[PDB]
RNA sequence: ACAGGUUUGG
């Protein structure tokens, strides 16, 4: 049986190691008049612009490429004890599955 | 009356009396982003002996934990769904709103994704009806409401002294939850998989309750 | 009717007692299966205090050494051009085939770190995959 | 026994700390055309660390060795040294808009 | 019906509003005790008295204790 | 001390 030690350090997030200036691919899963909610696949969903080079290309389903950034968006202020999470992720368009 | 407490009585008596092992493992939480968790900053004090470890910043959660709480509460979820206990999913987020509230209508169990009003389980006889009967078992999903607080309902169950089964996150509070699993609330993998544990744990759980009842009809 | 008390203790300690006491005379449907299998920890309510001090947390960080292996191609030639997909649970990335054959060349008795570190470079070129140098 | 679980390492991934403009480097009081380049051209402002961005050593040697040379007979106070307005700008301050 | 309540304290609270000045308002603690070891208390607050007594007798039920008694 | 009364719109 492989328990969970055994099957963490084999993920691609491990792999990975920090997650600046990566790049992923993530399928899209809902569409906004322009913006695009695209799945990386670790943890969040990024928020991206509809770029003006073919973006009607970009629909509910496509693949598309990333350079992930930021994993999750979360920072302290003034009297908070914990941190304030945006519940999202930061990354940036590049290509929509060059292949 | 002689013959009906032996149908309560025969799953108390066994282990895994619906056989709710083969409906998961390791690497099928594994394999639904359930082992992440917030970062570090985000941290509450009672995930401690509840996380593994933090790659960077994020914690994991040790899946090992995650397993054997997920077996106890999916045993408990499924002894009351086949003794004929009310269940309702309360879980406060705009994002699987429907996918919960399909989830229960497909379960045959209530459902409570909206914004959740004061005096619903504490002043129950005057915002339901004159007499009412409380859920037997309330089953928390997402465990922080929009405004990242506890919800209200986590509370309510202790305080109506009913048992809860929620899934808490790195910055959830699970100390007032009678079954609480440590794991993923904002990933839709995890969710889905969370959804259908249950779905098939309440399915499996009134088919046996109806095969009890014809094998009763038959012992006389 | 009932107890509700929250700081005390649990819920099956708030009826457990109420019901030996004898006040609630109807057993909840509940508390059988409670007393068949009852939970790791008993959910009994504690306050969530703030660690003052010199106290830190429990939690120990996550670290391997194929990490500090992986940190030597990430300031060397930065991201690989494979993008990783988090979809596949068996996906290979490139900085893996790199320390995978760092760990295969080092059960060969190299203990210089460059022989190491630039040999699985050149090896590599074998599998024919394309790196770039980041100067 | 198992050999797959995290050992207690430093972090391989450490980013190098960020340095200051004149990190390992030598200020003078006599570089005229050096402190020139923190000082406003209008004015005379000696500018912060906000617009400059030196790290904590730096920016009090800078400030010690500007006010030195400014009575000592090397730099002007009211104003900056025209001849030396033709540097390179390395404050972080926009004027005209 | 094997309850037994007793009063505590009676106080008669005011507080001063906008139009009719003092607004006298009586507050009662009342704890509530079958002698088994069940017992609890609570408050009532009222304008009548017989309605703040009411009120802290209903609302007293729902707050009860064990006392562990060592032999009773 | 087994304690109670006494300040104040409270
Ligand atoms: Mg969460
Ligand atoms: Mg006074
Ligand atoms: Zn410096």
């Amino acid at each position: 049986v492989e328990s969970f030690a055994s099957m963490l350090r084999h993920s691609p997030l491990t792999q990975m190691g920090p997650a600046k200036n990566k790049l992923v691919i993530g399928q899209i899963f809902h569409i906004v008049e322009d913006d695009l909610y695209i799945d990386f696949g670790g943890k969040f969903h990024c928020v991206c612009k509809r770029p003006e080079v073919d973006g009607e290309k970009y629909q509910k389903g496509t693949r598309v490429r990333l350079r992930l950034l930021d994993l999750e968006l979360t920072s302290r202020f003034l009297g908070a004890t914990t941190d304030t999470t945006i519940l999202e992720a930061d990354a940036v368009l590049l290509g929509l599955q060059e292949s | 009356n002689d013959l009906r407490d032996r149908i309560l009585s025969e799953p108390l008596k066994h282990a895994d009396f619906f056989n709710l092992k083969e409906l998961f493992s390791v690497r099928s939480l594994f394999d639904a982003r359930v082992h992440l968790g917030h970062k570090a900053g985000c941290r509450h004090r009672f995930m401690e002996p509840y996380l593994f470890g933090s790659r960077l910043g994020q914690d994991i959660i040790d899946l090992e934990q995650t397993a054997a709480h997920l077996q106890l509460a999916l045993n408990f979820t499924a002894h009351v769904a086949y003794r004929e206990g009310i269940i309702l999913f309360v879980s406060r987020h705009r994002q699987f709103a429907h996918l919960i509230e399909t989830t229960a209508r497909d379960c045959g169990e209530y459902a409570h994704t909206r914004y959740f009003k004061g005096g619903l389980l504490t002043n129950a006889p005057l915002l339901l009806g004159p007499g009412v009967r409380l859920p037997d078992l309330i089953i928390f999903l997402h465990t922080l409401n929009n405004v990242f607080e506890p919800h209200v309902a986590v509370r309510d169950a202790a305080k109506m002294n009913i048992p809860t089964v929620g899934i808490v996150d790195t910055n959830c509070n699970p100390a007032l939850i009678t079954y609480p699993v440590p794991g993923n609330d904002d990933s839709p993998p995890a969710v889905r998989l969370f959804c259908r544990l249950f779905q098939v744990a309440i399915s499996r759980a009134k088919e046996k309750r109806r095969q009890v009842e014809a094998l009763y009809r038959l012992q006389g | 009717a009932g107890s509700r008390l929250e700081t005390v203790g649990s819920i099956f300690s708030r009826t457990r007692d109420l019901i030996r006491a004898g006040v609630l005379k109807e057993k909840p449907l509940w508390l059988d299966i409670y007393n068949a299998f009852p939970p790791l920890r008993e959910p009994v309510f504690r306050r969530p205090r703030l660690r003052y001090g010199k106290a830190k947390a429990a939690v120990q960080d996550i670290f391997y050494h194929e990490d500090r292996i992986r940190a030597k191609f990430y300031s060397a030639y930065g991201s690989g051009p494979k993008a990783f997909d988090l979809f596949n649970p068996n996906f290979k990335s490139t900085c893996q085939r790199f320390v995978e054959k760092y760990i295969e060349l080092q059960r060969l008795g190299e203990t210089d770190e460059e022989k190491l570190f630039v040999e699985a470079g050149k090896a590599l070129l074998a599998e024919g995959v394309t790196l770039r140098r980041v100067g | 026994s198992n050999e797959d679980l995290p050992v207690p390492m430093e972090n391989p991934y450490k980013e190098p700390l960020k340095k200051c403009i004149l990190c390992e480097k030598h200020v003078d009081y006599k570089n005229v055309q050096l402190l020139s380049q923190f000082i406003s051209p209008f004015t005379g402002c000696i500018y912060g660390r906000h617009i400059t961005g030196l790290c904590g050593k730096k920016q009090k040697e800078i400030t010690k060795a500007i006010k030195r040379a400014q009575i000592l007979g090397f730099m002007p106070v009211t104003y900056k040294d025209p001849a030396y307005l033709k540097d390179p700008k390395v404050c972080n301050i926009k004027y005209r808009e | 019906d094997d309850f037994d309540t007793r009063i505590l304290e009676v106080r008669n609270v005011f507080n001063m509003t906008a139009k009719e000045g003092r607004k006298r308002s009586v507050r009662v603690l009342v704890a509530v005790g079958n002698g088994k070891g069940a017992a609890g208390f609570a408050i009532g607050k009222a304008t009548e008295r017989a309605d703040a007594f009411r009120k802290a007798k209903n609302r007293a039920v729902h707050y009860l204790h064990y006392i562990e008694r060592y032999e009773d």
